[PDB]
């Protein structure tokens, strides 16, 4: 018989979790970049 | 349909028409049944 | 702008559905349910089908049960896309509206391929489903579900960590648990308030006791926890869809009683009993044994129940429709005590209301 | 079997307190949201160019009604009224009589396309595949009574769209 | 009877029978009948003076804890002298259970409102005023909820026709949406569909 | 009497009233309410329109499905009139203009077109033809409107012997040019009149009474060949009429007389653009023309139509012109205008 | 003549400006509001046709009655229609807005919004597809394109 | 084979035509009366009578499940052909 | 014959409630003509209130007239609050409806309804 | 029964019979239950239907080109549990779920047969019997069953008055009733009279009797000459069927004088035949020797 | 006491919302429906 069936080994893995991959610099590096921009502008 | 043409029938339209609404070629609804009550036509000779 | 009293006048979409159900057969009463919760069509079909099958003392085949659960979870993705995106539209972020309606468009294409109409399918019928899955539909459901996780991830990237979104949802519409139960809230309106209750776990139906998923529970009863519960229900719906694609059984798609389900057209046009049954089903309808039931399922808004009263004939004597949105919109009067006009809109958003089933 | 959304206590070391304060003063997540919006800016949009490109459909699709004919010219409707008995909107109105060669054929076969709910019960109740719900859906009218189809308009829809309806039924009928 | 016939739950049938005996003998002042159907659902058919003493019991007794008012329903059966039948569907989240509490009224007898037990009923019995004309005494804001504002009649009563008595149209003379008596371009066709043969011998009634 | 035109129903919207009406000029002020009152009985109403079809949109909800048939026509085309009136059992003419144009003057609109409509209705066998003249129609009149309308009335009579000719005096309604003419002259300087407008006497008639009279003349076989004069129940002067108009509208009233010397020249001062003229010299000659009293012609009460006074409907007409500071007022505010 | 050419090109100008700048108002009623939102979705995208939502009736052109018009919201539909400037148009979406629909014999359903508002385009379906609603909008644009306002004004 | 009334109006395959004095022709004024010019009673007359050598012939209309239900037709009458009740294809026994 | 009342123990308290409802409508009618900016007089609205009260002047059952007082106060709650509009107030004036034939001869002339 | 099939063979096909213009006969559907034969032998008294053949080739019919025409020849359409004997005038027009039932009385004979006029959308589709144990037990005559379609021909829909050419023209009710009442006011006594037809209800009969008594006219007549000499119409007992229709079931000698009750009142004849068969009734007839 | 004694007739004609024309000028018919003689059921 011919019917809409999944394949033999089953379908592949399907991700379903939260994936927010934590990009960006840290806090101290951003404060250092900002204060360096302040000091260059002031000079 | 250049590869699998549709099956030719004697009644399928040779000329495809677009949406004719808004034009005088549009659809107009009407009853397709005949008259139900046949009225008595009085005799055209006088009754004298 | 501090709101003192809300009076929601409804009945602007009351069409008298459940009096029109009294004068039509069961198969003719089935497409009313697609039009109650008009973003949760096959869930209402599944609730009415479980009600009629409960009164008929029959059950679907296994494949039709797994089809019902698979398309009920696709329906849950539809309803929570609608909920989250219109809630963000009403607060002001009109962008993931357009981002997620492409995915919702593709699930409407799944409905169009399985039943022929994109929204109101008349597909989940008492006795199983109407028509078997077309070939290659499950492969495209897999191709959708494999990629839908990133769509939920970028929605959650836009709104969950956002401080403007947290300013509009966190102290807004707090519902205590005893006032959630005592107002008849159900589903996420309970689960945002921290109540451990879900009808797919506690009162399990067709094959939801055979799938594995987690039930998201909030902690503060506000709009933000109900938002996170809806997003996590989309996650767990993708989980159930993966489990239903992997565990789909072969077999038939209607119950093999031809005094309930219509016979196939290849054997209606050959057999005499099948032609008589086709005739008497599509003209009179199946006689349901007399009696009343309250069949409640977990629609994506909450407990959707049909209180169905049959009187032995082939038409319902009475069909009361319990919608979640009715009790939720009753609770809107308490939830808007101590907020403003820019928060009552967010409370109308967090109570996922579709006014067809609220109004009948 | 259950999980707690929003039950994370934030860390209280100087590293994470400084990270949250730089998030407050330098707006990390707002730039994250702008980055995701800019990421959708540089994509090929999903807008098909209607009316030159058409949205995808299936051979199960339920659009405009049409009465079919046998491959002999004889129309398939033999006046059995299952389609108006199953019609949940009562959009179908049928009246019949034996015609001149004694055949059970209709005289009135009306489908109100403003009552019709396009649910395809009439095509699945029809025992001879006479009424079908075809593939046309771009049949909008400027007038209300142009959507009150009589038998002649349904037969013209059949004779118009039969070259497509026959192929949709040919691709679909094994599922029925 | 394995593939098609629904599998009977005998454990829940026995448990609902025991709990129905329990409720029937705790409250003999109001409980008239107690019945369990084939698909194992419990009905406590009571007296309409016992709306509050039953529903406060089931909401507060430690073996009942029917905390959630799922569905409040009226059913019109005109062959009875108390034609309207008020139905309370209750959910106990503690005991994972559902019960039904049924009672009666006619057009004129007021049923006691249950907003002091379940605030969830605050709209539902309001709907039962709007649809059935059943008055609910000591209701906070009792008025219509689903019909039009000047609507005369109670629609879901079975002596009320399917189409109403008035219909609307916009009238350009008075520049106003007016109500005329209803006229249909096509009559709602009545389908006499009752088969003349007894479908279920188990539900046969004894003759006169 | 054919079986499809036999009256059925309870006279509601979706019934068969047995009236097939070709209403010429139904896109105007009178034809609006005429098609309103005909289509609520369930009458086949043929509307021949000249203008844009968008200006006929408000005629579409006025009846059941298939009860209004819109069709083009030209004023100088007997073929279009034969294409329209050939199926009707009543033809009501309402073609008129307060002003003459480049294409159509008063002789075209009043003499040529209604005579052509009545000739085509005669040679196609139409039973009832109703013509709407004006009460002050006179060959010796000082205005071109009334002269051409009396000539056209004479020609409609002499080419249709059973023509029901109806004489309204001054029709007022929500979209009139009688009370809205009086109310929209406030920022021009103080409502100019001849001899303060107290030498001319009027009795205006309400448009629902006019419509009820026309339709009760449709349903009366005894109105064939008659000539009706639809007048109001009370006769006013013009000055206290304009008093009452500005007093219902709660407007300042500072009149001044304006004699012959330049008030015929404000005509050619105020049609200098090809738009609708706000006022014209024919309108000047007709505002200051008194309504004649014809006791021999029957009126509204001889058709069983109760003539509604102005003190019941002037608030309904003139609430549109109150600014805001006296919008929410009452009908018991204005002392009524004195009759004569 | 010359003036016929002038008023013909001015009619083509104003018909172009009104068909390529239709601003529908945000007005849904029922299930058809979902498919009207899908006609706004990024697949079909009303906004490329000049078709963009304006929330107030004062600042909008076409009123798409999308859903079921009950007896309780018939005067609300009419006052929304009245508070539209002219030219205003109506597109009827779905069977309940066309002719009563699936709730046709109901006590509380206005059987078609053509009883209440003058309707220009009837879009059939339950619901019509968003492709069919976009078809109805493009047919409304074709109806605006062949209007003859200033040609009839110059010929009257 | 559509034929036209003396009023100038086409006649349907049912036979419906409005009379000359009927006002309901005014719905076709400036528009068209849509009829279908492929009459079924004339297209079934063009089908040949099928000669079989059997006594009882089975008909499903062709296509199997794409036709009508399969019915059995007796051909004992040598005078009259056995017309199928669904499709109108008439059969004759050749003896 | 022992039934349960609604508010009134007998006909006197019932007539008291009808009388208080008539007092309330008579006070309400000028505001109804004002804020709805209707096109009728105040006396015409008071005549319609009189007709709607005299319509039900035949009932000797206390529960029925209690329910009529309850429904009238619901009408009054929908009138004082602007929940009704100009259309719902003017539905009491059957204006667009033609006057039905009352005598036998014209009912015989126009239709079959007795 | 069951819900599916096992018959994987070829079905029989039975030649269709011609038994009249009233009964459409499609004998493939006949399940051979022999209600034809028992009705034609025991109630209709025809003895002309039967079962030819043997086995699965057995056929209910007449065996020859014979036309089954009795006065009750349509009631075989009722009792046939299948669609083998259908009603040929009713045939193909309607369908019983969309029909509206109206319980009415026959007027074709003076038996007073209880019928159902079953209509559909304001048009009389057919006439079924009703059960009544004292009149028509569950039968009707063929005239009763098949004369519904003369009710939609030759009808008087509009009032007609003579014009100046002496021809009937269509008129209103005002003009017609005025031109009747003008001549009605100029009569008194025997100047005006009335003939009552065969189908006129007692409402219209006492209507016209009161209207002619306002003119003081005693002369109101019927088409059927009942003799007035003697008691006349004073005592009811000398113009009724005084026993009952059901009283034939208690009689043992029936003397029929000057009548043909087979065609004058057919179900009274059916009751006489049922008493003839079951109670051994002894029937005599004074008249012409009719069947 | 908590009960009254209504000696009058049970009549709810003012409460049903039915217009007067469809109260007094109609004729309800109370009948066991006759057996469809097409069927012995
Ligand atoms: N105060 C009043 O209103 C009074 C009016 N009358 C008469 O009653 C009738 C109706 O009056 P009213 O509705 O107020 O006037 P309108 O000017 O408002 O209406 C005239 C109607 O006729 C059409 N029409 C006008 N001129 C022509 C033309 N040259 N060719 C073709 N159609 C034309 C108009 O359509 P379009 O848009 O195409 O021009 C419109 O439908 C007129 O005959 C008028 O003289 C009599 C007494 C008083
Ligand atoms: C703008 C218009 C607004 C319309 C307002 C509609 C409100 C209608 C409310 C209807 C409520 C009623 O009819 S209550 C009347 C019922 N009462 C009875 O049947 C008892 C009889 N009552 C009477 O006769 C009354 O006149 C009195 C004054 C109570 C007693 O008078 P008796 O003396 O004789
Ligand atoms: S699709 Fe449904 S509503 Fe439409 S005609 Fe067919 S059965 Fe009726
Ligand atoms: S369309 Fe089909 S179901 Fe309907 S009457 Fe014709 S043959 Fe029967
Ligand atoms: S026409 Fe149908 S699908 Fe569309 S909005 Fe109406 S009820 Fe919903
Ligand atoms: S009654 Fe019908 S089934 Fe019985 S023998 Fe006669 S034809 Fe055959
Ligand atoms: S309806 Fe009855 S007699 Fe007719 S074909 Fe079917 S089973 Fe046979
Ligand atoms: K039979
Ligand atoms: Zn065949």
């Amino acid at each position: 018989v011919k019917q809409d069936m999944p394949p033999v080994g089953g379908y592949g893995p399907i991700d379903y979790k939260r994936n927010l991959p934590r990009r960006g610099l840290s806090g101290y590096s951003m404060f250092a970049v900002g204060i360096g921009a302040l000091l260059f502008g002031y000079w | 349909p250049t590869v699998k043409p549709p099956t030719a029938r004697k009644f399928i339209w040779t000329n495809h028409k677009f949406n004719l609404s808004g034009t005088p070629q549009q659809y107009v609804p009407y009853s397709t049944t005949r008259k139900k009550i046949q009225e008595w036509v009085p005799p055209s000779t006088p009754y004298k | 702008e501090m709101v003192r009293k809300c009076d929601p006048h409804i009945g602007l979409l009351h069409r008298g559905t459940e009096k029109l159900i009294e004068y039509k057969t069961y198969l003719q009463a089935l497409p009313y349910f697609d039009r109650l919760d008009y973003v949760s069509m096959m869930c209402n079909e599944q609730a009415y089908s479980l009600a009629v099958e409960k009164l008929l003392n029959i059950q679907p085949p296994p494949r039709a049960q797994w089809i019902r659960v698979l398309f009920g979870e696709i329906t849950r993705l539809l309803n929570h896309i609608m909920a989250v995106t219109t809630h963000a539209l009403d607060i002001g972020a009109m962008t993931p509206f357009f981002w997620m309606f492409e995915e919702r468009e593709k699930m409407f294409e799944f409905y169009e391929r399985v039943s022929g109409a994109r929204m109101h399918a008349a597909y989940v019928r008492p006795g199983g489903v109407h028509q078997d899955l077309p070939l290659g539909l499950m492969d495209d459901i897999y191709e959708f579900s494999k990629n839908f996780s990133l769509r939920i991830d970028e929605l959650e990237e836009m709104l969950t960590n956002n401080r403007i979104w947290r300013n509009r949802t966190v102290d807004i519409g707090v519902v205590t648990a005893e006032d959630a139960l005592n107002y008849g809230f159900s589903g996420v309106m309970l689960r945002g308030s921290g109540i451990q209750w879900d009808l797919r776990k506690t009162q399990p139906y067709d094959v939801y006791d055979q799938v594995e998923f987690d039930v998201p529970i909030g902690s503060r009863g506000d709009c933000y926890d109900r938002y996170l519960c809806r997003v996590e229900e989309m996650r767990q719906s993708i989980r159930i869809i993966s489990q239903c694609l992997n565990k789909m059984p072969p077999g038939e798609i209607k119950v093999d009683d031809a005094k309930v389900s219509p016979p196939k057209r290849a054997e209606m046009k050959t057999s005499m009993e099948s032609l008589i049954h086709h005739f008497k089903l599509y003209t009179e309808g199946y006689q349901v044994p007399p009696g009343a039931t309250y069949t409640a399922i977990e629609a994506p808004k909450g407990e959707f129940g049909v209180y169905l009263v049959s009187d032995g004939s082939s038409r319902p004597y009475r069909c009361k429709i319990k919608a979640p949105g009715f009790a939720h919109l009753a609770g809107l009067d308490k939830m808007s005590k101590g907020h403003m006009l820019a928060d009552v809109v967010a409370i109308i958003g967090t109570q996922d209301i579709v006014f067809g089933e609220v109004d009948r | 079997t259950y999980k707690y959304v929003n039950l994370r206590e934030p860390s209280m070391d100087m590293k994470s307190v400084t990270d949250r304060a730089a998030q407050t003063l330098l707006w990390t997540e707002l730039i994250r949201g702008l980055g995701m919006t800019l990421s959708y800016l540089f994509r090929e949009p999903a807008t098909i160019n209607y009316p030159f490109e058409k949205g995808p459909l299936s051979p199960r699709f339920r659009g405009e009604h049409a009465l079919r004919r046998y491959p002999s010219g004889e129309e398939r409707c033999i006046a059995c009224k299952l389609c108006e008995a199953v019609c949940p909107a009562q959009a179908i109105t049928i009246e019949a009589e034996p015609r001149a060669d004694g055949s059970r054929r209709t005289t009135r076969y009306d489908i109100d396309m403003t009552k019709c709910i396009y649910c395809g019960f009439c095509q699945e109740a029809c025992p001879v595949d006479a009424i079908v719900e075809g593939p046309n859906f771009e049949f909008s009218t400027e007038t209300h009574e142009e959507l009150l189809y009589n038998k002649e308009k349904l037969l013209n829809n059949g004779d118009k769209w039969e070259a497509e309806i026959a192929a949709n039924i040919q691709a679909d009928y094994l599922y029925r | 009877t394995r593939p098609t016939v629904r599998p009977r739950n005998d454990v829940a049938h026995k448990q609902l029978s025991a709990f129905g005996e329990y409720v029937a003998e705790i409250l003999p002042k109001y409980v008239q009948q107690v019945q369990v159907s084939c698909f194992s659902e419990l009905e406590i058919c009571i007296h309409p003076d016992g709306v509050i003493p039953v529903l406060t019991f089931l909401r507060d007794h430690s073996n009942a804890q029917f905390k959630s008012l799922a569905d409040l329903t009226a059913v019109d059966i005109p062959t009875r002298q108390n034609r309207f039948e008020i139905v309370y569907n209750l959910l106990s989240l503690r005991f994972n259970s559902r019960i039904r509490v049924k009672t009666y009224t006619d057009e004129l007898t007021p049923v006691e409102s249950s907003v002091s037990v379940y605030k969830a009923a605050n709209w539902y019995e309001r709907e039962i005023w709007d649809m059935f004309g059943v008055f609910f005494a000591n209701h906070p804001d009792l008025r219509r909820i689903l019909t039009d504002y000047g609507f005369e009649g109670h629609p879901f009563r079975k002596d009320f026709p399917l189409s109403g008595y008035v219909e609307l149209r916009y009238d350009d003379e008075v520049k106003r949406v007016v109500a005329e008596p209803v006229e249909l371009a096509q009559e709602f066709r009545k389908f006499d569909l009752n088969s003349p043969w007894e479908a279920f011998p188990a539900y046969r009634q004894p003759p006169e | 009497l054919h079986h499809a035109v036999i009256p059925h129903g309870k006279g509601g919207r979706s019934s068969v009233s047995g009236i097939v009406a070709t209403v010429f000029g139904a896109t105007g002020f009178l034809g609006r309410y005429l098609v309103n009152h005909l289509g609520r009985m369930g009458s086949q109403v043929i509307v021949p329109y000249r203008c844009e079809p968008y200006d006929t949109m408000h005629l579409r909800p006025m009846g059941d499905l298939g009860q209004i048939i819109f069709m083009d026509w030209n004023g100088r085309d007997k073929d279009s009139i034969r294409r329209a009136v050939e199926h009707s059992n009543v033809v009501i003419n309402l073609v008129g203009r307060e002003w003459e144009t480049k294409n159509f003057d008063f002789e075209d609109v009043f003499v040529k077109i209604p005579q052509a409509i009545a000739q085509v209705s005669k040679e196609a066998g139409v039973e009832k033809f109703i013509h709407i003249s004006h009460l002050n129609a006179d060959i010796k009149s000082s205005s071109k409107y009334l002269r051409n309308k009396a000539v056209g009335e004479k020609e409609v009579r002499e080419t249709f012997p059973e023509a029901t000719i109806i004489k309204p005096a001054d029709i007022f309604g929500r979209e009139d040019r009688f009370l809205n003419y009086f109310a929209n002259i406030r920022w021009f300087g103080g409502v100019p009149l001849i001899s303060l407008g107290k030498k001319t006497v009027k009795q205006p008639v309400y448009i629902v009474d006019v419509t009820k009279g026309i339709i009760n003349a449709i349903k009366d076989p005894d109105a064939r060949g008659k000539t009706f004069a639809f007048v109001g129940p009370n006769r006013y002067l013009l000055f206290d009429l304009v008093q009452y108009v500005f007093a219902v509208a709660h407007r300042p009233f500072l009149p001044y007389p304006m004699p012959h010397f330049a008030y015929r020249w404000i005509g050619r001062l105020f049609e200098i653009s090809p738009f609708e003229p706000w006022t014209t010299r024919d309108k000047v000659e007709r505002i200051h023309t008194t309504d004649r009293t014809l006791p021999h012609l029957p009126g509204l009460e001889d058709l069983g139509v109760q003539a509604t006074p102005l003190e019941l409907k002037a608030i309904e007409v003139l609430r549109r012109h109150r600014t805001y500071r006296w919008l929410s007022s009452e009908i018991e505010d204005v002392q009524p205008a004195k009759t004569v | 003549s010359r003036g016929e050419y002038v008023v013909a090109k001015l009619d083509d100008l104003i018909n172009w400006a009104r068909r390529s700048s239709l601003w529908p108002m945000t007005f849904g009623l029922a299930c058809c509001a979902v498919e009207m939102m899908h006609m706004a979705a990024p697949r079909y995208d009303m906004d490329r046709f000049g078709v963009v939502f304006r929330a107030s009736p004062r600042q909008s052109d076409v009123m798409i009655v999308a859903g079921t018009l009950t007896n309780k919201m018939a005067p609300a539909l009419r006052k929304v229609y009245d508070q539209m400037p002219e030219p205003r148009y109506v597109v009827s979406m779905g069977s309940c807005a066309n002719g009563g629909g699936y709730y046709h014999y109901s006590y509380s359903v206005v059987r078609g919004c053509d009883r209440i508002v003058p309707v220009d385009i009837y879009v059939p379906g339950c619901p019509p597809t968003a492709e069919a609603l976009l078809y109805g909008i493009l047919q409304l644009q074709k109806k605006i394109k062949r209007e003859k306002r200033l040609r009839i004004w110059y010929r009257r | 084979g559509v034929r036209t009334s003396p009023t100038g109006e086409k006649v349907t395959h049912t036979g419906q035509v409005y009379d000359d004095e009927d006002y309901r022709r005014v719905r076709f004024v400036g528009r068209q009366k849509e009829v279908n010019e492929n009459f079924a009673i004339d297209l079934i007359a063009e089908q040949p009578v099928s000669q079989v050598g059997s006594r009882v012939i089975s008909c499903d209309g062709g296509g199997g499940a794409l036709g009508h239900p399969r019915v059995y037709i007796n051909l004992d009458k040598e005078t009259k052909t056995g017309t199928c009740g669904y499709c109108g294809l008439q059969f004759r026994q050749q003896h | 014959t022992s039934v349960k009342p609604i508010f009134s123990r007998d006909m006197n308290e019932a007539k008291r409630r009808v009388r208080e409802l008539y007092r309330a409508w008579y006070r309400e009618v000028p505001n109804t003509v004002h804020l709805f900016q209707l096109d009728i007089s105040v006396k015409q609205g008071r005549d319609k209130v009189r007709e709607m009260f005299k319509k039900n002047a035949h009932v000797t059952d206390p529960r029925v007239v209690d329910l009529l007082v309850i429904k009238g106060k619901m009408e009054l709650e929908e009138t004082i609050n602007v929940w009704k509009q100009r259309t719902h107030v003017m539905r009491f004036f059957h204006e667009t409806e033609a006057p039905r034939p009352k005598d036998f001869l014209s009912k015989f002339y126009v239709g079959h309804d007795p | 029964g069951s819900d599916r099939s096992r018959f994987l063979e070829g079905k029989r096909a039975v030649e269709d019979k011609n038994i009249g213009p009233l009964v459409k006969t499609i004998m493939t559907r006949c399940i051979q239950c022999t209600r034809c034969i028992r009705f034609a032998s025991e109630i209709a008294g025809v003895d002309d239907l039967g079962t030819t053949g043997r086995g699965n080739d057995m056929q209910v019919g007449t065996y020859i080109e014979k036309m089954f025409m009795s006065e009750l020849s349509g009631n075989i359409i009722d009792i046939c549990p299948v669609g083998a004997l259908t009603s040929k005038p009713y045939a193909f027009t309607a369908r019983p779920w969309e029909t509206r039932k109206t319980e009415s009385i026959d007027v074709m004979d003076a038996v007073g047969s209880n019928i159902v006029v079953s209509t559909r959308t304001g048009e009389v589709m057919r006439i079924l019997p009703r059960m009544h144990e004292d009149i028509n037990e569950e039968w009707i005559s063929d005239k009763t069953r098949f004369a519904y379609d003369g009710l939609k021909r030759q009808r008087l829909t509009e009032p007609m008055v003579r014009n100046e050419k002496g021809l009937l023209t269509h008129t209103t009710w005002e003009d017609a009733l005025s031109r009747v009442a003008g001549m009605l006011q100029s009569c008194q006594g025997n100047d005006v009279a009335a003939i009552a037809g065969g189908l006129v209800d007692a409402e219209a009969l006492i209507a016209l009797k009161d209207l002619l008594n306002r003119v003081d006219s005693d002369t109101l007549c019927t088409e059927e000459v009942f003799p007035t000499a003697g008691a006349g119409t004073d005592l009811r007992s000398n113009y009724l069927l005084n026993t009952t229709i059901a009283g034939v079931e208690e009689a043992d000698v029936v003397l029929l004088v000057g009548t043909n009750p087979r065609f004058e009142a057919p179900l009274f004849n059916a009751r006489i035949r049922k008493s003839w068969l079951h109670n051994d009734l002894k029937v005599a007839l004074i008249g012409s020797p009719v069947d | 006491t908590q009960l009254i004694t209504v000696d009058e007739k049970l009549d709810i004609t003012t409460l049903t919302g039915v217009p007067e024309e469809h109260i007094k000028t109609r004729k309800a018919r109370i009948f066991v429906p006759a057996r469809n003689n097409m069927q012995s059921g």
